[PDB]
């Protein structure tokens, strides 16, 4: 591959979600068994019906509660480098 | 000479006086936003001893300082990876547009990928691309045909379903309404584009078309690509050059001083550089950490105007270019991204009288939406960005209290439908 | 001049007087034979991580 | 794996005083990596310069630590800045920035306090059924062009309603639904329609 010689994985001409990535498109999984290789796919294919008279709407809706983890700060740490450096 | 800060304007400000727009044009500006930077990897060991076993062994004596280093560039490169999927993978799907492209007037061929050639790149990304030891460079995991998919899928998605598909799934619009939802969101009602769809759909294609006739023409368009990728080639160039450098030592090849000087007296030589090396590629690292820093912080200002830009309608003035934001499309670049955000932006306005208020039967009455103008002899409600005078009537305003409390209301008839 | 590497024949031209060549970031990229006076090209010995 | 962006922190900066400690064990370049050990072994003269090796490189060890800490504390700035910008757009307010506050569109939020960070629970709507519908830009009633009000014109295949378009849910085609402006002969794709008046 572009990213280097990859040995022990099998590579197929099956694209999937990327699992472990390598690089340069190519990434790996374990799947029924064996790891194998193969050209990520970005997602699945889908076209909108699209015309100039039609659209679609909603006649339901769901609730989704999703979780953002975000830092906030560090541990504060503080280093005595004159003990440090000789004690 | 002494710059000048632009030409001088002044406004006709008075306090019956308003400035309303008759007709507007349609703008589109070229935003370029770094997003990734070459993943570079430089192994320290090989850095400062190459193959020397006998300077391999003192190096050693610097504890984790390699180890240290070795982190801080692997961490710079993955952060790479991850700059590139926050600003273009947004999209769940990859969406395509019809074979037949009946979009009202509206031409995105100079943005959508080109099936007539072997790459997927648009006619405007192909003119973005075209003209933008030790020591490695890995690869991206994202390659340049798949950051084109996504950015197609994007632009797919925007043309055919709007925002919708950016917030749940994609739900298929007329191109020519999603316009005019894009109007009305900007404080212009719907019926303005529909009665200028054509003029919009040509002032549209206009715009594009000039996108690339300014970055082919001017040299410097794309310069904030290009200096990402100078400032980094210089950074190695600077590094490796640093291994001719004695640094106080009789000579700057370890070879020299192995072949030359005792051994004790070679370790000598050899630590004089092991430390001057280890110090220039201290000095590589923590730039690398303080540019992988700005370039993060690119990535994430590119990855929020994916999202309000292209998968939304902003409201935010001048975050999706100068005017009116109506749109934007994505396009792929050499380690960044480049957005044409597309605008409204009023074009002729003319002086007309306003009133806070009209009087009619003892009351007030304001303009629902809509300001009140006069043209010197009659009274009319319109639209504040876009020059369209209604009669005055009780279904363009509402009445709140007397005339006696509203400075500068003036007297006029409201109509009764 | 001396290092470690691959020697390939180049397709590269030195002037009469040339014995080696370097890149931008003054490193030895080529050297002539002494006794046959052809150019070889020499490439770093493969090396990366695992 | 679910909070390992703020594992991620902890494990940072627990690497780097661990680095930092056992950089204490190397000699770089002296006869020992302690200075009593150096001080035992040699006179006065001598033990100054293997000391020295130890000063040179305990600063420098030292030294790249803080460098490190303050690149890495303003990552962390960066992202409590955008912390207190969600609390305050997010949880304090309703946000129209699109995946700004989650994906789809955003109704509240609410903070939960963690381990040296914040977690946003985002409530979000989201479309879940949509259905194909005809639709028009304007209805033409009597030579005037009708646009909706607020909504959008859409057809089940032989009537023609005005719906919000976000939710399905036709309403009659009356007067107050919608607006008039120009005529039948301008709006391209305009429908025939009968406009209801109240
Ligand atoms: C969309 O715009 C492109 C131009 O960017 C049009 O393509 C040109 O069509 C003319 C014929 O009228 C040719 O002479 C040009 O050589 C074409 N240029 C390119 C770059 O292909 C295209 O026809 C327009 N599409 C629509 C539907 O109007
Ligand atoms: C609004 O401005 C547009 C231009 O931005 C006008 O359209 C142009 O009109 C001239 C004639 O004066 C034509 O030669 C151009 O070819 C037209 N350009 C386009 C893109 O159509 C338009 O007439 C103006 N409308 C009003 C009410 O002033
Ligand atoms: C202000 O607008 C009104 C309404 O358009 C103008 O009055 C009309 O003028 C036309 C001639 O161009 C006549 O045919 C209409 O019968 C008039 N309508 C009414 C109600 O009088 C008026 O002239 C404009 N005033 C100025 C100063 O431009
Ligand atoms: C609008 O019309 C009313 C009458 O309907 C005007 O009222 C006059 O106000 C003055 C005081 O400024 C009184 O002296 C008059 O006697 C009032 N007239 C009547 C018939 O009561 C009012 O001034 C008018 N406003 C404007 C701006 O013209
Ligand atoms: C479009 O919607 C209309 C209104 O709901 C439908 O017409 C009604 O159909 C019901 C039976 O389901 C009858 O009981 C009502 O009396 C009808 N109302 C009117 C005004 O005709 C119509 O059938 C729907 N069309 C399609 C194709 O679904
Ligand atoms: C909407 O109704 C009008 C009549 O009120 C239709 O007008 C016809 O248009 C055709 C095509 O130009 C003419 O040949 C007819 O003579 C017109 N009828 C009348 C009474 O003048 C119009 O076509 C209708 N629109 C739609 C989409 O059905
Ligand atoms: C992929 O398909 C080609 C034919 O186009 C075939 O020659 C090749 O061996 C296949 N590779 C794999 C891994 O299936
Ligand atoms: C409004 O009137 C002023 C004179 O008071 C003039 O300078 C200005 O250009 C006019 N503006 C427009 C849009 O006509
Ligand atoms: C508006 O300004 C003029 C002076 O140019 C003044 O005479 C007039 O009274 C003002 N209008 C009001 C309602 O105060
Ligand atoms: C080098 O020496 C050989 C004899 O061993 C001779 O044949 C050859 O021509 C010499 N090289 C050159 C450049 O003359
Ligand atoms: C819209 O129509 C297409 C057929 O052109 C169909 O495949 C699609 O599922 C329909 N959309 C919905 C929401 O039913
Ligand atoms: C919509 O597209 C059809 C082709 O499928 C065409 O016949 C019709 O005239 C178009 N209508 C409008 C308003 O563009």
């Amino acid at each position: 591959t572009r990213a280097g010689c990859l040995i022990g994985a099998e590579h197929v001409n099956n694209s999937y979600e990327c699992d472990i990535p390598i690089g340069a498109g190519i990434c790996a999984s374990y799947q029924t068994q064996s790891i194998i290789a193969y050209t990520m796919s970005l997602g699945a294919e889908n076209s909108v019906a699209y015309s100039n008279n039609s659209i679609a709407i909603p006649t339901n809706f769901t609730i989704s509660v999703t979780t953002e983890i975000l830092p906030v700060s560090m541990t504060k740490t503080s280093v005595d480098c004159t003990m440090y450096i000789c004690g | 000479y002494t710059m000048s800060l632009g030409a001088e304007n002044s406004v006709a400000y008075s306090n019956n006086s308003i400035a309303i727009p008759t007709n507007f044009t349609i703008s589109v500006t070229t935003e370029i936003l770094p997003v990734s930077m070459t993943k570079t990897s430089v192994d320290c060991t090989m850095y400062i001893c190459g193959d020397s076993t006998e300077c391999s062994n003192l190096l050693l004596q610097y504890g984790s300082f390699c180890t240290q280093l070795n982190r801080a560039l692997t961490g710079i490169a993955v952060e790479q990876d991850k700059n590139t999927q926050e600003v273009f993978a947004q999209v769940k799907q990859i969406y395509k547009t019809p074979p037949i492209k009946d979009f009202g007037g509206f031409n995105f061929s100079q943005i959508l990928p080109d099936p007539s050639k072997p790459s997927k790149r648009s006619p405007i990304e192909d003119l973005l691309f075209n003209k933008v030891n030790g020591l490695t460079v890995l690869p991206p995991l994202l390659t340049d045909e798949m950051i084109a998919q996504y950015t197609s899928a994007l632009l797919a998605g925007t043309i055919t379903s709007g925002w919708t598909f950016g917030a749940g799934p994609a739900l298929q619009i007329p191109f020519p309404m999603q316009m005019a939802y894009r109007f009305n969101g900007i404080g212009v009602t719907q019926n303005v584009l529909y009665e200028n769809q054509k003029l919009i759909a040509n002032q549209f294609n206009s715009a594009i078309g000039k996108i690339q006739d300014s970055l082919s023409s001017t040299p410097s368009a794309l310069g904030k690509l290009q200096d990402v990728v100078n400032q980094n080639a210089q950074a190695l160039n600077t590094l490796v050059k640093q291994l001719s450098s004695n640094f106080g030592a009789i000579s700057s090849v370890l070879n020299d001083i192995l072949s030359r000087l005792d051994p004790p007296e070679a370790e000598v030589q050899i630590d004089r550089l092991i430390t001057g090396r280890l110090q220039s590629l201290q000095t590589y690292v923590t730039q690398q950490l303080i540019r992988a820093a700005e370039i993060r912080a690119s990535a994430n200002l590119a990855a929020t105007k994916m999202s309000e830009c292209v998968l939304g309608q902003s409201k935010r003035v001048d975050f999706c270019g100068k005017g009116y934001h109506l749109m934007s499309f994505p396009q792929s670049a050499p380690h960044g991204v480049v957005f044409l955000h597309v605008t409204y932006v009023p074009a002729q306005e003319k002086n007309f009288t306003t009133a806070p208020a009209i009087c009619h039967d003892g009351k007030a009455h304001f303009p629902r939406e809509g300001v009140f103008v006069s043209n010197g002899t009659h009274w009319f409600v319109t639209q504040r960005n876009f020059y369209e005078p209604q009669i005055i009537t009780t279904d363009n305003t509402f009445v709140s209290g007397n005339c006696d409390v509203v400075i500068g209301i003036v007297n006029n008839t409201v109509y009764d439908p | 001049l001396t290092g470690t590497g691959v020697l390939t024949e180049s397709n590269k031209k030195f002037l009469p007087f040339q014995q080696f060549g370097r890149d931008i970031a003054d490193t030895t990229d080529a050297v002539r034979d002494p006794q046959t006076l052809e150019i070889l090209d020499i490439t770093p010995c493969s090396f990366g991580g695992v």
